[PDB]
């Protein structure tokens, strides 16, 4: 018996070295019987040709395994690509050597395709790491439309989804078009830092030109990008102080060659103990059906730890790639690529020389630049936030409390219009009460200035399934914080698991609950038998899209709750009240803190029963904030001096 | 005029071939008429095809090709996407084997498979679950390639829909020829769910089949669902497929070769003709393997372009970008008592229908009995209990905590032996009990309610009501309001009760 | 995913008990806890921790935790200091243990304050309290 191997190259002399290398592998092993054999073939131009050539030959012998290079000048995935279908008609394992592409890891198109090379795509695995070293969090993935970007794309979301991360935003730049300056004006507003390129060589060339016109290269910018734009006609155009990589080995055909080889042998050995090999088809003509032992020899070849070879250990992961690899960091320091350390497989090791960003900055930059100016929403809530008519020189009434102590007010915008409907005039009014001294207080603190506006639609927010579609989306100052147009929510916002998703909340302002607000007292929580049997009888109600909706909403025991409820609900919170008090709505569910204010100003009303959801009010930002802490700490700073007992007397009385 | 190519590979008879091209008088019907070409590898191997292709090309300056196979070759789809990458000629695969859709396509491709992706199947499946509400089901696919493909469509699917899609358990097998007989049997031995989606190949399929047999889990309480992935030449299915499989496939399935090489060809000819009558002039042929074209011609991406919205015969035949067919009529189909693929339901415009309003189940697969463990439950209305509504209009079915139950029969106008039902929501104390108690002793059934009757009464010697379905073996067992008395103990047996009443007597104090 | 949790003992939140001697270990809805290894009760090769039971609302807390999280867990007591003080810049008690990573977390009457939150991370509160006061009737 035989073991035939073949191989596809290019040069004309490295198939020599291929020729010696598996005659030292012949000349080392456990049978010498096997007595394995070498063929090799030159590089086709035209690729139906090319293919022939693999069905001559190659298929023509009796061959149980082929290896394909890459030729040196870059045609990407062209040349393996015939070899790679005709050797998987039958299921016979080819070795990919220098091929990068990401389109060979699909095992649905290329059914037995192995690489001694990790591909482009695992470079988002060391950015990975890279990300817990500095600790950034905020990134934008600038890829480009092809299938290396979005597959880079893919793997780097599914990294930062088996942790509790999110990529700020994507941009999909579309391969050999000019103009991307629209995408970077895009990502020049958002908050992140940190910018992650994956893109070919005239495409990172054409980039780099547009951020260098839009100078988004200067400091505290961060830029990580991969091995094909560090070289040609990308590093030419490459902004100073970029961080790149690069495989160490990459192009050592030789190298690439010897490793394996002698991983092909031993699998050879481990699998020929069980015996039952099958001959290879025996030519392309003459046979129609797949090597049986094909897909076994296949399967023994992924899992083989040749912990031997030139270029380190060989292990082939669950789609046929190289486990493992070494990739060494590169810094563009004064036109010259520098190398500040290597990736040993699960950790970066810096070991000499010192990183220079972009900016010529010599200390690490924290990968965000939160503005100055912060747009704040909020909504209507009486006892928390009184909305009130400005004077017609923009400037509302002086007021003074009891006390005789002057009333903080600030200027804001919400949805004041003669006009019908939705809110088709956005007409100045101002802004009082109890979250906007909390809010005057967290500025003065914090240091920053602010401009606060009213929601659109008057809704505390819950995501809700859009129309004319499947999925589903946030409203109110929910769906305006998460989309952008406001970054902070002070307003008594509710914590509940379903907004501390998608939203960040600060440690609670105020604690309360949920109670029930009726005529002036024969209810007792939400567990009397009324309740649980609906009728026209006693009729129910809360405000649409609040904490209250969706505390129901997410409730299995009360979905009859819910069905009721989803019949009667009103608009804003004072209508509701307005409606109990003049008889035309039976009980009102609604947070403890506004209900017994309430309550106790107007009187004629009075609450029911215990608290049944106790929570507390939070400032609202978005995931990840990075000045969450410090408004926390703020916060828990108010409760202990006596901020919150003022606020509390003097408003809440 | 205009050459449209006919290549083969399905075998069989020779004298096909000129029937392939005696068909040129034939395309009548058609404007434009096309002369055809038929030339047919035997032995369906990379070579061949590629030298006939290349000979055929070489030959006569053909404008479009159209392929076909019969069954399970996989790498042949490749192969034909190569070709069209490399030459730029517009190939359309028809008939089965290449028309598995293969989803990534190469920039310059130009295959137009005549097939339907992975995730239609799924939207097309679980509506049928949402038709036959089973909203807990487990998945099982094996190691095949194109599993994580499905794992991403099942997904995608459940989240993208109104109804609680319950995701039970995701197991993935290794199947294969003879393989590791273990770890399979132990695994499907402890999957506790109703209905069951798979995704494996025809040989795969055969092996899970015969496995889950092994392993008492084929029968009745127990639905299985795949793609076409597991159908293999549904002329004639394996013995190891159990009665009550369930699939999807496109409604040219029942098709003849002919019929679909017509459609093939129809469709070349129609895309042709668009470009023709749009740019005033007849599409420009092919070349060959010498110097390949690089970028795209503007023509080749406008013909292209044209190929793809084309409706022929009421049915259309937009093509996706991917290459594969966008909304096409699917028919659901299931292996009926006598082992024969017969069409269950239709898709035609996102509107299903299905001709069983109940889903039957048989006899078959039931060596031990106890495999039985289906049960059809007789039931009433009564306010405190057991209460009847509408299906919920928002999104169909039911609301939460609410079991299906259907009418006997349509009595309304229906009291005879016609089968249909009318569907309700069925909810309450003793609705809750039967819940609990199918989840315990874990087993499944039908609530249907009661027309004759109302709880049982011995009229004339015969039983009516709930005690008359059970006493007649209509019905498994019946739960209501149903008083455990010396009479109806004598013919049937109750079991402990589980809330006392009693005869008491009312009166106003007013 | 084994979390090493430090806690203390508070009357109505963690009850410490000596296991039941009848059948070796303690009943069950008690999660088995030790005592800190500092001072070794070995006395030769027994055991060098003393073996008590946990209960209590904080340690239910803890096991719905394990259940939904899907972690696992010890849980030994704090001998060093009460709950937690700053003393000649150094901190003591389960703010002690966790800041110096020789806890994973700590779970029990832990007020959520300034002085700690810029030290430690805490988590949403899930049960209110304050400074109260209390007189004789
Ligand atoms: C061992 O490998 C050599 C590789 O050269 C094989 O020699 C080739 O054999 C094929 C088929 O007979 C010929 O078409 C080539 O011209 C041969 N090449 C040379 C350089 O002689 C040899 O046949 C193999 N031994 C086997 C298969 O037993
Ligand atoms: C890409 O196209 C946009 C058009 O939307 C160009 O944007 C204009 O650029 C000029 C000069 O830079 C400005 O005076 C205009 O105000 C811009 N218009 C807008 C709407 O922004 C942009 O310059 C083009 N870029 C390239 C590289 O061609
Ligand atoms: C590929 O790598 C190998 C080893 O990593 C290189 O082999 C070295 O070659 C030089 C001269 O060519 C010798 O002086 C060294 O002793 C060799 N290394 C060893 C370990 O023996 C080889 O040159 C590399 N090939 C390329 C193209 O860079
Ligand atoms: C990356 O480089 C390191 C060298 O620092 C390689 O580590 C070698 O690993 C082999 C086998 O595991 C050992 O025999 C060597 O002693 C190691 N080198 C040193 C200096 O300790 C590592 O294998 C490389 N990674 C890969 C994937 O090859
Ligand atoms: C609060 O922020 C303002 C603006 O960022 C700070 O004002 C700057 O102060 C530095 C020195 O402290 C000056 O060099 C800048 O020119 C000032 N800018 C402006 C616009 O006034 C202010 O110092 C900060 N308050 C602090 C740090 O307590
Ligand atoms: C949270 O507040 C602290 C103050 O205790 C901030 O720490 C200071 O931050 C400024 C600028 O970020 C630095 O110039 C100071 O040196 C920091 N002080 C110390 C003692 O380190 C902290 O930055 C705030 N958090 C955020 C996100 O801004
Ligand atoms: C099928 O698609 C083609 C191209 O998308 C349509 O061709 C267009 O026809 C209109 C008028 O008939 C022209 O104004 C467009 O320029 C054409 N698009 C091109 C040339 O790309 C064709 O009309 C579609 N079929 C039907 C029935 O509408
Ligand atoms: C090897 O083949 C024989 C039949 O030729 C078969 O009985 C045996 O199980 C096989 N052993 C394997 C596949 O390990
Ligand atoms: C609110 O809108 C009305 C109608 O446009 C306008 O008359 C009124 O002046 C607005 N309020 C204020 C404070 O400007
Ligand atoms: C909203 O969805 C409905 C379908 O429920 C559709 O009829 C209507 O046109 C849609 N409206 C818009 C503005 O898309
Ligand atoms: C296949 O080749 C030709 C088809 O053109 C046929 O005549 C021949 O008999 C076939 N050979 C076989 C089946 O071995
Ligand atoms: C009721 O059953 C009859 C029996 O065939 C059927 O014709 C009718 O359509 C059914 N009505 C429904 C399902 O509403
Ligand atoms: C350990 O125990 C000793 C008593 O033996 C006592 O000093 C203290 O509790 C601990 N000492 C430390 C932690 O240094």
């Amino acid at each position: 018996k035989i073991v035939n191997i073949g191989a596809v190259l290019s040069t004309r002399k490295h198939e020599q070295m291929f020729r010696e290398a598996v005659n030292q592998a012949n000349k080392r092993h456990g049978s010498w019987k096997i007595q394995l054999n070498a063929t090799s073939v030159t590089h086709k131009p035209n690729a139906i040709q090319m293919a022939l050539s693999v069905c001559e030959d190659l298929i023509s012998s009796q061959v149980y395994a082929i290896l394909v290079s890459h030729p040196p000048t870059p045609n990407d995935h062209f040349t393996p690509t015939p070899v790679s279908y005709t050797a998987g008609f039958y299921r016979i394992p080819v070795l990919g050597l220098t091929t990068r592409m990401s389109i060979y890891s699909d095992k649905s198109i290329h059914l037995s395709f192995l690489r001694t090379v990790p591909p482009y795509s695992h470079q988002s695995s060391v950015w990975f790491e890279m990300m817990r070293v500095y600790n950034w969090n905020h990134i934008i993935l600038l890829v480009s439309d092809d299938h290396e970007g979005r597959a880079a794309q893919k793997r780097l979301e599914t990294l930062l989804e088996e942790r509790e991360s999110k990529a700020e935003k994507v941009l999909q730049f579309d391969p050999g078009t000019k103009n991307v300056t629209a995408l970077l004006m895009e990502a020049r507003e958002l908050e992140a830092r940190v910018i992650i390129l994956s893109a070919s060589e005239d495409d990172a060339a054409t980039v780099y030109r547009a951020a260098a016109m839009l100078n988004m290269t200067g400091s505290g910018y961060v830029w990580l990008v991969g091995e094909r734009e560090i070289s040609g006609n990308a590093l030419r155009y490459a902004p100073d102080g970029i961080i790149g990589l690069q495989l160490i080995n990459g192009k050592n055909e030789s190298a690439h060659i010897s490793d394996a080889v002698g991983v092909v042998a031993q699998a050879v050995h481990e699998l020929l103990e069980k015996e039952n090999i099958t001959d290879p088809p025996r030519g392309c003509v003459g046979n129609t059906n797949i090597w049986k032992t094909g897909p076994l020899f296949k399967r023994v070849l992924m899992s083989s730890k040749y912990a031997d070879g030139v270029t380190g250990r060989v292990e082939f992961n669950e789609d046929g790639d190289r486990k493992f690899a070494n990739y060494s960091i590169m810094n563009l320091q004064n036109r010259k690529l520098v190398q500040v350390g290597i990736y040993n497989g699960t950790h970066v090791i810096p070991n000499d020389r010192k990183i220079i960003w972009p900016g010529g900055e010599t200390e690490k930059p924290r990968g965000y630049q939160m503005s100055t100016r912060l747009k704040i929403v909020t909504i209507h809530q009486e006892p928390f936030v009184y909305v009130k008519p400005t004077m017609s020189d923009g400037t509302c009434k002086e007021e003074f409390t009891v006390n005789g102590d002057p009333v903080k007010k600030v200027i804001c915008t919400g949805p004041n219009d003669t006009s019908p409907g939705s809110p088709r005039h956005t007409v100045p009014q101002c802004c009082y009460g109890f979250c906007i001294d909390l809010l005057i207080k967290l500025a003065r603190t914090m240091n920053f200035t602010y401009e606060v506006h009213l929601v659109a639609d008057g809704k505390f927010g819950t995501q809700e399934r859009v129309n004319n579609s499947n999925k589903k989306e946030w409203n109110g100052m929910m769906g305006e914080l998460l989309s952008g147009q406001a970054d902070m929510i002070v307003a008594p916002l509710t914590i509940n698991n379903e907004r501390a998703q998608y939203i960040e909340f600060s440690k609670p302002f105020k604690y309360q609950g949920l109670t029930i607000l009726v005529k002036k007292e024969r209810i007792t929580g939400i567990n009397d038998p009324r309740l649980r049997n609906p009728s026209d009888k006693f009729i129910y109600a809360t405000v649409k899209q609040s904490s209250v909706d969706i505390y129901f909403r997410r409730q299995v025991e009360l979905s009859t709750m819910y069905r009721h409820m989803e019949k009667h609900n009103y608009e804003s919170a004072a209508e509701a009240i307005q409606a109990v008090r003049d008889n035309k709505l039976h009980a009102f569910i609604w947070d403890s803190a506004v209900l017994e204010f309430e309550a106790s100003q107007k009187c004629d009303l009075v609450t029911t029963g215990e608290l049944f959801f106790r929570s507390g009010f939070g400032i609202g930002m978005r995931k990840d904030s990075p000045w969450k802490q410090n408004v926390s700490l703020s916060i828990l700073k108010s409760h202990e001096n006596g901020f919150m007992e003022d606020l509390d007397k003097t408003w809440v009385r | 005029a205009v050459t449209v190519a006919v290549v083969f590979g399905s075998s069989g008879p020779l004298q096909t071939q000129a029937r392939t091209r005696l068909t040129s008088q034939n395309f009548l019907d058609l404007p434009l008429e096309i002369q055809p070409l038929t030339v047919g590898v035997n032995n369906t191997n990379p070579s061949s095809i590629l030298t006939q292709i290349c000979g055929l090309l070489g030959a006569a300056r053909v404008h479009g090709i159209v392929f076909e196979d019969n069954v399970d070759t996989e790498a042949v789809a490749q192969l034909l996407d190569f070709v069209s990458s490399q030459t730029h000629v517009p190939i359309l695969s028809i008939s089965g084997g290449s028309a598995v859709v293969l989803t990534p396509k190469e920039p310059g491709s130009a295959f137009l498979q005549l097939g339907v992706s992975l995730e239609q199947q799924l939207q097309v499946l679980f509506k049928v679950l949402e038709e036959y509400d089973w909203s807990a089901f487990a998945v099982i696919t094996s190691l095949h390639p194109g599993h994580a493909l499905f794992l991403e469509g099942v997904r995608a699917v459940a989240d993208a829909s109104y109804l609680s899609w319950r995701l039970l358990d995701v197991l993935t097998l290794e199947l294969g020829p003879g393989g590791p007989r273990a770890r399979t049997q132990r695994l499907l031995r402890q999957v506790d769910a109703p209905v069951l989606v798979a995704y494996c190949s025809r040989e795969e399929a055969e092996v899970l089949f015969a496995e889950a047999a092994q392993a008492g889990l084929v029968g009745p309480g127990h639905v299985w669902l795949v793609p076409n992935l597991a159908l293999g030449s549904t002329d004639a299915p394996p013995a190891a497929f159990p009665v009550g499989l369930i699939s999807v496939v496109t409604e040219s399935w029942r098709l003849s070769l002919r019929q679909k090489v017509r459609d093939g060809v129809a469709i070349l000819a129609l895309g042709a003709h668009s470009y023709r009558r749009q740019y005033g002039t007849l599409p420009a042929p092919a070349g060959d393997c010498r110097s390949h074209p690089g970028p795209v011609s503007p023509a080749r991406e406008a013909f292209y372009r044209h190929l793809l919205n084309v409706t022929w015969e009421g049915r259309d035949f937009s093509f996706s970008p991917g290459g594969y067919l966008v909304r096409p009529t699917m028919v659901v189909i299931a292996l009926n008592r006598h082992r024969l693929w017969e069409m269950v339901g239709r898709w035609d415009h996102g509107v299903l229908y299905m001709k069983y309003p109940v889903w039957p189940r048989y006899s078959t697969s039931l060596q031990p009995v106890v495999d039985s463990r289906h049960l059809t439950v007789a039931t009433l209305e009564e306010r405190p209990f057991v209460i009847v509504e509408s299906p919920d209009p928002g999104t169909g079915g039911c609301v939460p905590n609410t079991v299906p139950c259907r009418r006997q029969s349509n009595h309304t106008f229906s009291s005879g032996d016609l089968t249909p039902y009318t569907k309700l929501c069925c909810k309450g104390f003793c609705i809750d009990i039967l819940k609990k108690l199918a989840k315990v002793v874990k087993f499944s059934y039908d609530l249907y309610l009661v027309t004759n009757g109302k709880h049982g009464k011995r009229v004339r010697g015969v039983w009516n009501g709930m005690i008359g379905e059970v006493y007649y073996k209509r019905a498994d067992m019946a739960i209501g309001s149903l008083t455990i008395n010396e009479e109806r103990s004598e013919i049937i047996d109750f079991s402990v009760p589980f809330v006392e009443t009693g005869i008491s007597v009312m009166v106003s104090r007013s």
